[PDB]
């Protein structure tokens, strides 16, 4: 004299049964006979999908989100074998030959070029004159102040093939970050948690909380040379700037001296870009890096979506 | 690398139990 | 070329579970000459 | 009714076989259904000297 309960399970695993997508045809070629059957069930399934004739050849009831990777080779010197996976990586145009190395640069390097995270950054790169040659224009292209235009995001690496000079780079351009040498196991995104600026909480009825939140990315030339900021926000690509501009106004109040009233061409302050999308209502979360001189505090975050966009002009 | 199991039984390459095998 | 033809497999290799077989029949007798067999190979050809 | 003949000449190709080159004596080929059971991906060598 059992209750039964108030649940039956019957019922749940019939609609899960149903839930359930038909399995993927494996093709087996070595042998035959299995050839031909898959075959003839390859002709049964184009019957059964493309004649409007009947109805069970009706199956369209009840998506496709891998990264679109890019693949970009290296030299070993500008990028050390260690730096974790999924960190947002900027690359450079060459003038003429391209082949021979990329050049692509992560945020320490630019924190390098630009001249504790020093410390790390240092025992990264103790001589990073390589750095330099990559850009031979770099004193040329602070004061030109296009170097923006030539930074180009490319955001997380997925894979390094680790080569003598050469370095091979998966990278994710757009959608979700995803990895490849298995069923599709997931990666996250890491950027150095000093040197971000949570401009949600930068000024801090009941403001209103949407779905995703964007992360932007922005460089500006200070008379302490040019940084690089990434801005972790929710609200909207036209408030984004308004508030970074006011964010801003205590250093773009010191460019008086440096600007020139004759050439027009150093006046930028700095340009914003959108990066990608990422879940609200959780945060990021702590980790350091475990290198030989790791002492800087990371934040990263899960579920990125990469949607990157230009440089926009802000003043 | 899955230190706490037990080890049940071994597949075989090549027929021979040897070291030689994967 | 020396014999001017090579002779090898015609499909991929598959694996073997033969790793337990010891459900039948554990006995003295058995035992013995097993003990003998897989300590005999060391020296003997 | 008949009409004239054509001429057609159609090319013969050779097709290949990976087991079937020579470049199959320095490999040893398994038959593994699905990869995503080698998630692990790392094979330990014991080497006794």
């Amino acid at each position: 004299m059992k209750v039964q309960g108030s649940v039956d399970r019957r019922r749940l695993q019939r609609r899960i049964a149903g839930l359930l997508p038909p399995p993927a045809r494996r093709l087996n070629i070595s042998r035959g006979s299995e050839f031909t059957r898959d075959v003839r069930g390859l002709v049964e399934e184009h019957a059964q999908a493309s004649s409007l004739s009947a109805a069970a050849v009706w199956r369209a009831g009840l998506g496709w989100r891998p990264p679109v990777f890019g693949d970009f080779l290296i030299h070993a010197s500008s990028f050390n074998n260690a730096e974790a996976t999924g960190t947002p990586l900027f690359q450079f145009k060459q003038s003429d030959p391209f082949s021979g190395v990329d050049a692509v640069f992560t945020p320490l390097s630019l924190f390098i070029l630009m001249n504790g995270l020093t410390r790390m950054a240092n025992l990264l790169y103790d001589s990073p004159a390589t750095l330099a040659d990559l850009v031979p224009d770099f004193g040329r292209l602070v004061a030109d102040r296009r170097f923006h235009n030539f930074i180009t995001p490319v955001g997380p690496l997925v894979e390094n093939i680790k080569s003598t000079y050469l370095n091979k780079i998966t990278t994710v351009v757009h959608g979700p970050v995803v990895s490849k040498a298995i069923p599709r196991s997931t990666v996250k995104v890491t950027v150095p948690q000093e040197a971000f600026v949570d401009l949600d909480a930068w000024l801090s009825g009941l403001q209103p909380c949407p779905a995703d939140a964007r992360l932007y990315v922005a460089l500006t030339y200070e008379e302490a040379g040019p940084r690089f900021t990434f801005f972790q926000s929710s609200r909207g690509h036209c408030q984004i700037m308004n508030i970074l501009r006011i964010y801003y106004s205590p250093s773009i109040m010191h460019r008086y001296a440096v600007v020139q009233p004759l050439h027009i061409e150093e006046l930028t302050f700095g340009a914003v870009a959108c990066l990608g999308t990422f879940s609200a209502t959780d945060g990021w979360r702590r980790s350091a890096f475990n290198y030989r001189g790791s002492s800087l505090p990371v934040v990263e975050i899960d579920s990125f979506y990469s949607n990157v966009s230009d440089w926009e002009v802000i003043l | 690398a899955a230190e706490g199991l037990f080890h049940s039984f071994d597949l075989l390459v090549g027929k021979d139990a040897r070291e030689a095998g994967i | 070329e020396a014999d001017n033809q090579i002779m090898g497999p015609s499909s991929y290799a598959s694996f073997v579970v033969r790793g337990e077989n010891l459900v039948t029949a554990v006995s003295y007798g058995r035992v013995m000459r097993t003990f003998e067999h897989f300590m005999a190979r060391i020296v003997d050809s | 009714k008949f009409e004239v003949l054509l001429g057609v000449y159609t090319n013969a190709i050779q097709y290949v076989r990976f087991l079937e080159t020579a470049l199959a004596v320095s490999c040893v080929n398994t038959e593994f259904k699905d990869l995503s059971r080698m998630t692990d991906g790392k094979i330990q060598f014991r080497i006794s000297v």
